[PDB]
């Protein structure tokens, strides 16, 4: 279900974007899309950008399980 | 579980859990229902307790308690060891690495220990009832009663204020909640102590409904107000199924003991578990033809899961302790180690790299120290309050109000900043500052009666937003003046997107709960057909296919698309966990060969091959190049690029510099020194070349509003409510401009159907039933583009020229036949690495982690840019000195070279102009200069932006690389 | 293949190499006879070739004859390619590492690339042949033909000398080769160029018959002079036989192609190998009901080479290089990582350690660094010849004289060695200098007529060799005068070892060329059974059995060591990959914990635990004992043990302190101080501990003549002409001695039957059947001990006391039960580390690396040692400074107590004194100090020494722990 209460970080984050969509249908457009999102997988890129993304600012932000290294694989 | 309500679907009992306080430090209070067994009072009412609650019967016989309710165990993985017979010390030391210590003789639960960070201290009367709850060595929490063993005020110990107000009545039961937020609600019991109808502080009610008799009852007929969650239960003993509001029907089968067996979906996908009457799964059955195998060891561990067809992760642990390591199926390894008082230590990552932590005598973290820098300090006080903490060496300081909040944090260029909130949390403003007395990007938000927000002021606009009294975002209200509304139909699920023009998107749900269908503005369908297990195999647009096709192991390798013709027949070869390293397509065959480690050495695309060297620690240097061309890679402190060196003895090496804050500022490599000068919020205001200046000043939005070039040159703009352009003057050609308010023009000029324009200045162009433009008549030109499945021009004739445009597997250009000659490019992923027109191979190099372009090499010679802050090559100028390459754009940006001499075709960010078409590509679209929109609609239907069409809003201080 | 020498056994076939001249720098000159298709003529003979002549027809079509007789094949592996059309580079680039580049218009090649470091390259005349040879970038070999096409002299370009000098005759064949040590042999062909007898410069000749007709003749009855080497050889349509002079007829069975399918034996063995029609192969299985699978992926490469029960290896191969993945059986796995040309690079190891390569310029390893320490590097010169190598500090410096031969190596501690030659090489001499005017362990060498040595000079002694012109050794003169005789069977196998006494050693072989019985000085016998696999499955001794087991995977599994009563009950259980950590038998049980990292991290010896920590890169630190004590380990540079803590704060840390070359000078703690110094050599002058003062003074044939100890001592020893005690010069208790010089008393008291002594000192020995002494009778005391069928002691009586010593699955003493108490050990590997004998553990601290005791924790105390340079203790002092134990041992061992606080029982070497029997036990054996040899035999029959019973030539130089 998605009865929960929105605070503000969850809506400073659907704010700036573009999609004007919720979460969980933006998750389901950008899923039947892999016919052109496909990449080189295997190797990170140094673009800092990948293909589901898009229009973005030039302005810089620097707005502020935390301390230590996620492992790749965890139950 | 929790298919509406977090009642259970094992059995009949009701489990509801309700949080009361949420403090930023991290102390949670959250109480149960708990419906069984609900005839005892713990001092809350019948069936109500506060997770705080672990009694034991006897001394040490297996006895526990929670909200939730040596001699190891099999089954819980607990051991409960004695310490002392004096005073008993159970230390239960659960699975999940809890810790509780029962007191005897005393009934006290000290050290409660959830993890390494998360503490917990109590503090009793002389009676069996708490007062005080810290939680670590501070005072958080102060309980009181009311002569009746009922906690009635609960208080934070540091201020007198009413947080928590527990109201019963003269029932033995509490009617009201009154939580920190303010939000009270509203509850009713029946005469056997069952709860029946249960009210939400917004308004909605819940109705609950009983079907046995006594404390083991089977809650059904769990409906909302207006008939919002029509849930219906039904149990056959040891099956049980739910049926929702839309005919969504699931089976689940337990057994005798608990656990779960099938689970069959009301579309038909069905799942199974086996176990070996120990505790512990064995066997995983999947919907399609594959199965999962555990494989278990001493004290259980699940030391292997084994998937058919694949490999095997190989979890260890050296005695009791936690993953150290994991040979994931590419087959890189990567240790930990850890100690006897937690306090992580070294550990390896894939490829080289090591971490090194260092803490204090206290257990909080001190040091992060990685190799080639990435290294992070903290800095704690006599409280457990961070002060200073540095990532990179910007050291940003933070500062607190004499309370448990934020009240400002200072970086070390200048910037100030400011929080404001109000008596409860929440943030109400945040304002930034500086060294000088001026202000800048100051916030603004607001709260309506409940706890969520309804307009956002920023310095651009004031957004409005406007609920259901559901938290389901019903309505918002733009700054200018327009609004989109929200419909929802059973279940709280999007179905319409009615806008402020008349047109409107829906969407499409099956009984999974997918989406599948949806409507376009202009009047377009689709399909969106899934399989069995949750993936798209077939798209079904209204005029073409996709026909997706796996390999049985979650990756794609085939892609069919076609509408009749011009098939594409694409083909992948993807490995078990990525690393496909194999791209054929009936033009290009691109191929890659990883290392031991997993770097990627080989670009081999074609007939020509590009390769590059790694360090010890995963940096990149020495990237050779084809036609004998190797350059080389020297890193600084913090892993940055600081010097990028050439083979050719004729050829100095490029350096560059870093600011405090960590930006690229100065870069010179003989004679060319550019400069940059940030104001402080993070926005390019001054650009020095050693011989050149350029200026901006901004208006009160946010905005460039003035642009002074030194080359005789002051630009101004004036936008709009909304930032598109409105009026715009050079040197003293003022232009104008309008729109809809959603990118569309509004001149007397045009003709939009419904969202797509027909004519321009006397150009008409014409769209097809895909979305796409066909032809195009201006001054007596005809242009006829085709295009295939895939949304891709392939052939654009008319004025006496014929173009072949060959792409590749992936949808990058890769050969251009044209009238003039043959052209070949090379990329690097995303960038364009190379180019080559039968004449020379002219490599390109860019910023170190931006597309903004810097250098050509071509002849043995090299060629250094001049771009702005936007990021599109406005000049070009040699080693010696002289101007080679000049253009100038106006409004949009338009072919103006005044000095040919060598061919320059870079643009904006990552396009390519082109001669017989007078078009852009970026990554996978045509852009059009003279037009401001694209000629084709992206393949994001809605989550991309509101328009199809549209670039930005305005291009001055908005980019949009990679194609869409 | 290749049973015989020059015998191929693919067909009738003739293969006859051979190295004429071997450079140092690594050049070699072979030339192969290829009986098969000898019609031809390459001018160095019918049938001759020289490996250095590769001609190709056409651009690549055919020939490319090898030194024996794209484009890509896969059948044999080559990317033969063309580069450019202006001259042909062929680059065949064979699957075997190779690569011939050829070039045309001159008919030649260069860059005969066989390695990373080997080069070769040739300059041809006019004509077609080759003149000059050079290595890398100088000349090496220079030809001289006779102008008539053949060659006739090969000189080195360097010095005017004759290297290889052919003859020949009227016939056009070589007779004769003459190579660079001055041997020189001749040949005969017959009428049809095919030879029939091969002269050796020796005088062994080996003739030669041709039962065919043409050129695919074949060759049988390949014989030996003096019937030696008959070889009778059969070829049956595809199948081949081959017998030698001991009626042992191996069988062959290969396909049309040539591969190998069927090897029988004539003794049941047989192999087999699958194919898989393409030169691969698939499936080995051996005479065992074990088989191996082999597993291919694309271009082959060998991916799996599964085995049968049991695990697989998973080679792993990035590209066409060498290997960069290994999976060992057990789990661990490591990597490597290669460039674009070679020059390996950082690779991790097995467990945890890495190491970095560095290579200079010109492709040589310049640097090999290891974590914390172990790093190696190289220093060359301009030429390619080594200058300076350091391994762990020692940086010797290597001097030439304008040759290929090292004259003079320079240590950083003032000796100097300096080497000297002849015209030919076998270097002659080589003697070490020092700072002073002094010479000291000078050897000298001697060369017979032929290429051997037939006498070795020593300051102790010359010893000569005697040869039978096949270079066998039959006789050896020792410097005493005595000789050894050997006596060879056909074939040429050792049969009997008869000495200058009379008593020799008979031994045996069966038909498989395996020892089965050796017969022994007393006249022992055993079988040395074997399976059809190869290994040992039963001892058979002429007493006992032991009968040896395996698991079908190569590792002992089960002992059933027992001469009918007595058994033993070994058993053991390996993995997959060894580490059986499973020493169980029916008196002890030792099992041993891993970590998750391949590191050992618990050892439980039946009851007690010790366990120990590692760190990161891999060394031993903080390794913990039991009854609450923990010790700490601290390393320096170059790993190196260096500090030593105690868990307890009022114990001090131990600290030593290395000198230049490496060795343990200094050790101190708090106030003992041991300090040792060697005058260059490798020997102790003398011993300072902070309070006394040891000196030792040599004699001319480096033993140890005088001994002065500060505490008023100065003892003298004269020995014989090999070495053994004669005489001992005390302050006026003068003792002398007499052996045969074999290692047996020949006094007028004694009495020897074969090898064993009966009466020494009034003392009669009673021996059994085994070998080992049973019955001891003194001066009214009767001695009776019992063995077990494992040569070792079980109990002894008769002197009014009985013990019994348990033993363990590995072989050593752990439970002594005497008359006095329960007396408890607890091993560390192969060395004592505690003691409990009911009042508190012992425990024993040695050096580093070595046996040498140096301190006792006990009491809650410690107590240091005073050891000499034979590692034997005899002062014993206490924290104060005290004198707490004292002894001296006279001539053997024989302790003279007289003061005695703490009871000291270490010994020489690991023994222990015994109080009940006075004897020591280092790990196996019983030492008798009063008599001065062992009472018992070793294992090891003939590899460990002349006599069985012999301990040590002097026990003043010479030290022999852990038994035999």
């Amino acid at each position: 279900c998605e009865e929960g209460l929105k605070r503000l970080q969850q809506m400073l984050a659907e704010y700036q974007a573009q999609s004007d969509v919720p979460q969980e249908v933006c998750d389901q457009i950008l899923e039947a899309a892999k016919e052109s999102s496909v990449g080189e997988d295997g190797v990170r890129s140094q673009v800092k950008i990948r293909k589901p993304n898009g229009k973005n600012n030039i302005r810089y932000e620097y707005d502020l399980i935390t301390f230590y290294r996620h492992i790749n694989y965890s139950d | 579980e929790k298919a509406g309500d977090p009642v259970s679907l094992v059995t009949g009992e009701e489990i509801l859990t309700l949080n009361d306080v949420e403090l930023p430090n991290g102390f949670v209070w959250s109480r149960t229902y708990r419906s069984s067994k609900a005839s005892r009072n713990q001092g809350l009412g019948y069936g109500w307790r506060h997770a705080f609650q672990f009694e034991l019967k006897e001394v040490t016989d297996e006895k526990h308690n929670v909200t939730s309710w040596t001699s190891y165990q099999v089954y819980v993985g607990a051991s409960c060891h004695f310490l002392n017979p004096n005073i008993r010390i159970v230390t239960l030391s659960s699975g999940d690495q809890y810790r509780f210590e029962l007191v005897e003789d005393i009934w006290l639960l000290k050290q409660v220990r959830n993890g390494i960070f998360s503490t917990f201290q109590l503090r009793y009367s002389r009676n069996h009832r708490l007062i005080e709850v810290a939680h670590n060595k501070r005072p958080v929490l102060e309980c009181q009663y009311d002569k009746q063993g009922r906690l009635v005020e609960l208080l934070n110990a540091k201020t007198e204020q009413v947080l928590t107000t527990y109201i019963y009545d003269e029932q033995d039961d509490l009617v009201g909640a009154t939580n920190d937020l303010g939000l009270t609600e509203r509850y009713e019991y029946q005469d056997q102590h069952l709860i029946a109808k249960r009210v939400r502080p917004t308004g909605f009610t819940h109705y609950f409904e009983w079907s046995g008799e006594g404390s083991s009852a089977k809650c059904i007929r769990n409906f909302g107000d207006s008939g919002i969650y029509d849930y219906r239960f039904h149990y056959e003993g040891a099956k049980s199924s739910y049926s929702d509001s839309l005919d969504n029907e699931w089976t689940f089968i337990h057994d005798e003991q608990g656990h779960l067996l099938e689970k069959s979906s009301p579309t038909g996908r069905t799942w199974q578990w086996h176990y070996d009457h120990l505790g512990r799964k064995e066997k995983a059955v999947f919907p399609d033809n594959s199965t999962t195998q555990y494989q278990y060891n001493q004290q259980g561990q699940l030391i292997s899961k084994l998937h058919s067809s694949g490999a095997q992760i190989q979890y260890g642990y050296d005695s009791l302790g936690k993953l150290v390591k994991t040979v994931s199926p590419d087959g890189d390894l990567e240790k930990a180690y850890y100690n006897s008082l937690g306090q992580r230590v070294w550990d390896i990552d894939a490829l080289g790299c090591v971490t090194e932590y260092e803490y204090d005598k206290h257990g909080q973290v001190v040091k992060r120290e990685s190799e080639d820098g990435k290294k992070s300090r903290w800095w704690w006080d006599k409280q457990q309050r961070l002060v200073a903490h540095e990532v990179d060496g910007t050291l940003l300081r933070y500062s607190y109000g004499a309370t448990d909040l934020v009240n400002g944090i200072a970086y070390p260029d200048g910037c100030v900043a400011q929080i404001s909130y109000d008596d409860y949390g929440r943030r109400t403003s945040i304002r930034y500052f500086n060294d000088e007395d001026k202000v800048g990007y100051s916030e603004e938000y607001a709260y309506d009666e409940f706890s969520r927000v309804a307009q956002i002021q920023t310095p651009e606009g004031v957004t409005s937003y406007q609920w259901g009294a559901l938290a389901q975002q019903e309505a918002v209200i733009f700054p200018d003046g327009s609004h989109i509304s929200y419909e929802y139909d059973q279940q709280r699920n999007l179905t319409k997107l009615v806008r402020s023009d008349g047109l409107a998107f829906e969407f499409w749900y099956d009984s999974e709960g997918l989406l599948s269908g949806t409507v376009g503005f202009d009047g377009l369908h689709s399909q969106f057909k899934y399989d069995s297990m949750g993936r798209i195999i077939r798209k079904d647009v209204a005029d073409r296919t996709v026909l997706y096709s796996y390999d049985d192991a979650g990756f794609l390798q085939h892609i069919k698309a076609g509408n009749g013709k011009n098939i594409v027949e694409n083909h992948f070869n993807y490995t078990l966990g990525g690393r496909l390293t194999l791209a054929s397509n009936r033009h290009q065959t691109l191929q890659y060969q990883y290392s031991s480690f997993g770097h990627l050495t080989k670009r081999i695309q074609g007939q020509f091959e590009i390769g590059e060297e790694f360090n010890r620690v995963g940096q990149r240097v020495s990237q050779t190049l084809p036609d004998k061309t190797s350059f080389n890679f020297s890193y600084d402190t913090n892993g940055r690029l600081s010097e990028i060196r050439f083979s050719d003895d004729s050829l100095p090496k490029i350096e560059f510099q870093y600011d405090v804050m960590g930006r690229l500022s100065v870069t010179e490599t003989e004679s060319f020194r550019e400069s940059k000068l940030y104001d402080g919020v993070g926005r390019l205001v001054e650009q020095q070349w050693s011989g050149r200046e350029k200026k901006y000043i901004y208006n009160a939005q946010n905005r460039i509003s003035s642009i002074l070039d030194n080359t005789a040159g002051a630009t101004h703009y004036q936008y709009d409510t909304l930032g598109y352009v409105t009026k715009v003057s050079e040197a003293g050609s003022t232009s104008t401009f309008e729109s809809d308010s959603f990118g569309n023009p509004a001149l007397a000029d045009s003709k939009v159907m419904s969202d797509r324009i027909e004519a321009y200045a006397g150009v008409r162009y014409k769209y097809d039933q895909q979305g796409n433009q066909v032809k195009r008549e201006g001054d007596g030109t005809v242009q006829k583009r085709v295009f295939d499945a895939l949304s891709q021009l392939v052939e654009v004739h008319g004025d006496s020229s014929i173009s072949h445009y060959e792409y590749d597997a992936l949808g990058r250009r890769t050969k251009k036949i044209t009238q003039n000659g043959i052209t070949e490019f090379l990329w690097e992923g995303e960038r364009l690495l190379g180019e080559r027109t039968a004449d020379g191979f002219r490599w390109y190099l860019y910023q170190p982690e931006t597309y903004i372009p810097l250098a050509v090499l071509e002849n043995g010679s090299i060629y250094l840019y001049e771009c702005d802050q936007v990021g599109k090559p406005e000049r070009l100028k040699d080693s010696a000195g002289n101007i080679v390459w000049s253009a100038s754009y106006d409004v949009h940006g338009f072919a103006s070279i005044d000095v040919e001499e060598v061919r320059n075709p870079l643009r904006f960010q990552g396009q390519y102009f082109d001669q017989e078409t007078n078009l852009h590509y970026n990554l996978a679209r045509y852009y059009d200069p003279k037009l401001g929109r694209f000629i084709q609609q992206d393949p994001i239907s809605i989550a991309g932006g509101i328009n199809h069409y549209q670039y930005a809003v305005n291009p001055i201080q908005w980019i949009d690389p990679t194609g869409f």
